[PDB]
C-alpha cells in the first residue's frame, strides 16, 4: 500500500497550502484520493492526480480524512491496496480558545504537567499541539462547565520530544476537521539534568533607586545561552554566554523581586538545565 | 543486556 | 558519502543436483540501507524468502543476507536481482558454484 | 575468552516515503540474539538466538520498555541533527550507534565502547576512558557539551562496567555449546583456468565460526599478501561463516604455493595446496 503524507503539516491555516504525497512503486505520480466516508469512491470526480496535490489556497473544503491508491497497470485491478489515513484538520473558523499550562510551563525531566484548554463557546472537540510535529493533534472530547467547555490534556512523563511550543484549537459538532483560530502559543520547557548554574548579584542584592545592578548566571558547564527568570510572570531575558579566563561560561543581565537562571545550548530552546538556587533582588 | 543510559543528542 | 552494495550469491552447503540446501546472497557495504534484494530461478522472483535483521560494519556501511530454501540442479538458473539508490537498474549476479 | 556484546541502533527518517524507523540488534561475538524494530505492529525486544529463548518475562518486558524509550529519543535525535546542520526536513538521514563490552578469558571488562555516526560519517566517541568524548566535528561538539553537563558519561561507564559484563558472562554460560565451541572450517583448493598460460588457485574454508580468520597464499614460503584476492567474509546462514583467498600463478608452478589457514576452531595451523 502507498504511503501518504501531508507537507509541510497537515494542521494548516485557511488560506495556506498544503500538499498530499502518494508514494507507492518508488514514484510519486499516477494516483486517486478518496474521503473517510466514500471508501472506494474517489474525490474530484476521479481524477488521477499526476503528482502530488497541492492544495492552495487551502479552504474548508480541504478538510477531511483521505486515502490514495496509486496506479499498477500490471495487476489483476488496475490498482493498489488504500494508503494509510491522513486527516487534514485546517484551522482559522472560529474564534480563539484558551490555554493555560498547572502548574506551569516548565516542566522537571520525568515529572508531569496539565495543559488546559478552555472556552465560552461550546467546543465539542479540543485539539492540542505542538508546533512543527507530524504527530497527530492530540484529541480529547470537551467537557461543559459554568458557561464555559474544557479539557485537560496530560503530558509526560516530561522529556526533550515533547518540550516545545503548544496551541490548542476547538471544534465544533459537525465540522469535526474545522478547527478555530489557535489559542495563544504556550512554551512548554523541560528542565534538566544538566547541572544548575550559579546566580549572583553584583554588587550585590541590595539596590535603591536609582542605581545599577547587574545579575550574573554562571557555571563550569559549557552553556550556550542564560535565562533569567523572575518570578512573577514576565518572560525571561535571555543572554549569549561568554567564556572566561577562569574557564566559567556565564552572562550579565543589568536590571525587585526573586530570581533563577537556567542555562542551555545552541539549536535547543526547549531544554533548559536544573534551576540555580534562588536570587533575591 | 541494552543500555539503560538516554542518548539525547 | 553514498555506497553501492556488494553482492555476494552462494549456497549455505556445497551444492549437489537433487538435494536441498539453502541459497544466499550477501549485500553489503552500502549506504543508505533501504535496499531491494530477489532470489531469481530462472529470471523469476522466488516468493518465500527471508533476510536477516539489518546491521552494519565498522565502517558505518550496512550488510543484510537474504536466504531461501532451494535444490539446486543442471538446467535451473538461479541469481540474485540487488536495486540501491546508487545504481540505475537493478544488478543481477548469478549463482556461480565456483565463487 | 575472549569474548564481546554489541548493541547497534540504526534510526532513519524517510520524509514522504514511510514514518522514522529505529532497528536495534543485539550481539554475543559473532552471533546476533535479540532484535526490536519499531515497524512492527506492536514492537518488542525479540529473541533471535535459542539460547536466550527461556529467559523470563521480566527480561523481556524490560527490554521493551527500554527500547521504546530509546526509539522515541532517537527520532528526536534526527530532528535536532536536522538544526545542528541547517538541513532540509526533506532529505532522508541516519543515526548509527555502536555500543557494548570487550572481556577477557576471565569474563573481566578489557574494554568499552560507545561510537555514534550521522549519515554514516563519524559524529562522537565515548574513550577509552569511559570518561570523555570524542566530537568528529561542531555540531558533535553541541551534544558532547550536553553529555558532560549531563554527566552522561559516567552513567554510560557504569553500564559497561556492570550490567555489560554481567550479562554477556550470563549469556555465553547460557549458550556455551554454540557461543564457547569454536566450529573450524571445512577447507579445499579450486583450480581455475584463465589461458593456457596462466590459472586462478582458490583457498577455501566454509562452516566456520566465529567470523575472524586468516586465509594467506605463500609461495615458496613467502606471503603473497600484496597478489592474493581476499573475498569479504560473509554468513552461511546457519551461524557459521565462509571466505576464500585467490591467486593467479604461472601454469606449470602451482606446486610452489601453499594456502595457510589459521582459525580457533584448529588445533594446529592448515597448510594445504592443490592437487
Ligand atoms: C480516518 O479514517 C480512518 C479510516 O480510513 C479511520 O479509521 C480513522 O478513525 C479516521 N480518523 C479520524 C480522526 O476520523
Ligand atoms: C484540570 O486540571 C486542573 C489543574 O490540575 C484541575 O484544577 C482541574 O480540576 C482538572 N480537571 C477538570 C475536570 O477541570
Ligand atoms: C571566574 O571568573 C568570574 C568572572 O570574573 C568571576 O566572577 C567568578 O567568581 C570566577 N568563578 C570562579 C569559580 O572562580
Amino acid at each position: 500500500k502507498p504511503f501518504l503524507s501531508a507537507w509541510p503539516s497537515a494542521v494548516v491555516p485557511r488560506g495556506g497550502h498544503v500538499t498530499l504525497r502518494c508514494h507507492y512503486r518508488h514514484r510519486f505520480n499516477n494516483f486517486m484520493l478518496y474521503k473517510e466516508d466514500r471508501i472506494h469512491i474517489p474525490i474530484f470526480h476521479g481524477r488521477i492526480f499526476q503528482e502530488s496535490f497541492n492544495m492552495s489556497p487551502v479552504t474548508t473544503a480541504h478538510a477531511g480524512n483521505y486515502t490514495c491508491r496509486g496506479s499498477h497497470p500490471h495487476s489483476p485491478t488496475g490498482w493498489s491496496a488504500p494508503s494509510n489515513p491522513v486527516v487534514i484538520m485546517v484551522t482559522g473558523n472560529h474564534r480563539k480558545p484558551s490555554l493555560l499550562a498547572h502548574p506551569g510551563p516548565l516542566v522537571k525531566s520525568g515529572e508531569r504537567v496539565i495543559l488546559q484548554c478552555w472556552s465560552d463557546i461550546m467546543f465539542e472537540h479540543f485539539f492540542l499541539h505542538k508546533e512543527g510535529i507530524s504527530k497527530d493533534p492530540s484529541r480529547l472530547v470537551g467537557q461543559i462547565h459554568d458557561g464555559v467547555s474544557k479539557a485537560n490534556f496530560s503530558i509526560g512523563p516530561m522529556m526533550l520530544a515533547l518540550a516545545g511550543t503548544y496551541r490548542c484549537y476547538g471544534s465544533v459538532t459537525h465540522t469535526p476537521y474545522q478547527l478555530s483560530a489557535p489559542s495563544d502559543p504556550l512554551d512548554i520547557v523541560v528542565t534538566g539534568p544538566y547541572e544548575k548554574p550559579s546566580l549572583s548579584a553584583q554588587p550585590g542584592p541590595k539596590v535603591q533607586a536609582g542605581e545599577s545592578v547587574t545579575l550574573s548566571c554562571s557555571s563550569r558547564s559549557s552553556y550556550d545561552m542564560y535565562h533569567l527568570s523572575r518570578e512573577g510572570g514576565a518572560h525571561e531575558r535571555r543572554l549569549p554566554a561568554v567564556r572566561k579566563v577562569n574557564r566559567t561560561f556565564q552572562a550579565d543581565f543589568p536590571l525587585g523581586g526573586t530570581y533563577r537562571c537556567f542555562g542551555s545550548f545552541r539549536h535547543s530552546p526547549y531544554e533548559w538545565s536544573d534551576p540555580s538556587d534562588p536570587l533575591l533582588v | 543486556l541494552s543500555s539503560p543510559v538516554t542518548k539525547s543528542f | 558519502i553514498q555506497r553501492t552494495p556488494k553482492i555476494q550469491v552462494y549456497s549455505r552447503h556445497p551444492a549437489e543436483n537433487g538435494k536441498s540446501n539453502f541459497l544466499n546472497c550477501y549485500v553489503s557495504g552500502f549506504h543508505p540501507s533501504d535496499i531491494e534484494v530477489d532470489l531469481l530461478k530462472n529470471g523469476e522472483r522466488i516468493e518465500k524468502v527471508e533476510h536477516s535483521d539489518l546491521s552494519f560494519s565498522k565502517d558505518w556501511s550496512f550488510y543484510l543476507l537474504y536466504y531461501t530454501e532451494f535444490t539446486p540442479t543442471e538446467k535451473d538458473e538461479y541469481a540474485c536481482r540487488v536495486n540501491h539508490v546508487t545504481l540505475s537498474q537493478p544488478k543481477i549476479v548469478k549463482w556461480d558454484r565456483d565463487m | 575468552g575472549s569474548h564481546s556484546m554489541r548493541y547497534f541502533y540504526t534510526a532513519m527518517s524517510r520524509p514522504g516515503r514511510g514514518e522514522p524507523r529505529f532497528i536495534a540488534v543485539g550481539y554475543v561475538d559473532d552471533t546476533q540474539f535479540v532484535r526490536f524494530d519499531s515497524d512492527a505492529a506492536s514492537p518488542r525486544m525479540a529473541p533471535r538466538a535459542p539460547w536466550i529463548e527461556q529467559e523470563g518475562p521480566e527480561y523481556w518486558d524490560g527490554e521493551t520498555r527500554n527500547m521504546k524509550a530509546s526509539a522515541q529519543t532517537y527520532r528526536e535525535n534526527l530532528r535536532i541533527a536536522l538544526r545542528y546542520y541547517n538541513q532540509s526536513e526533506a532529505g532522508s538521514h541516519i543515526i548509527q550507534v555502536m555500543y557494548g563490552c570487550d572481556v577477557g578469558p576471565d569474563g573481566r571488562l578489557l574494554r568499552g565502547h560507545d561510537q555514534s555516526a550521522y549519515d554514516g560519517k563519524d559524529y562522537i566517541a565515548l574513550n577509552e576512558d569511559l570518561s570523555s568524548w570524542t566530537a568528529a566535528d561542531t555540531a558533535a561538539q553541541i551534544t558532547q557539551r550536553k553529555w558532560e553537563a549531563a554527566r552522561v558519561a559516567e552513567q554510560l561507564r557504569a553500564y559497561l562496567e556492570g550490567l555489560c559484563v554481567e550479562w554477556l558472562r550470563r549469556y555465553l554460560e547460557n549458550g556455551k555449546e554454540t557461543l564457547q565451541r569454536a566450529d573450524p572450517p571445512k577447507t579445499h583448493v579450486t583450480h581455475h583456468p584463465i589461458s593456457d598460460h596462466e590459472a586462478t588457485l582458490r583457498c577455501w574454508a566454509l562452516g566456520f565460526y566465529p567470523a575472524e580468520i586468516t586465509l594467506t597464499w605463500q609461495r615458496d614460503g613467502e606471503d603473497q599478501t600484496q597478489d592474493t584476492e581476499l573475498v569479504e567474509t560473509r554468513p552461511a546462514g546457519d551461524r557459521t561463516f565462509q571466505k576464500w583467498a585467490a591467486v593467479v600463478v604461472p601454469s606449470g608452478e602451482e606446486q610452489r604455493y601453499t594456502c595457510h589457514v589459521q582459525h580457533e576452531g584448529l588445533p594446529k595451523p592448515l597448510t594445504l595446496r592443490w592437487e
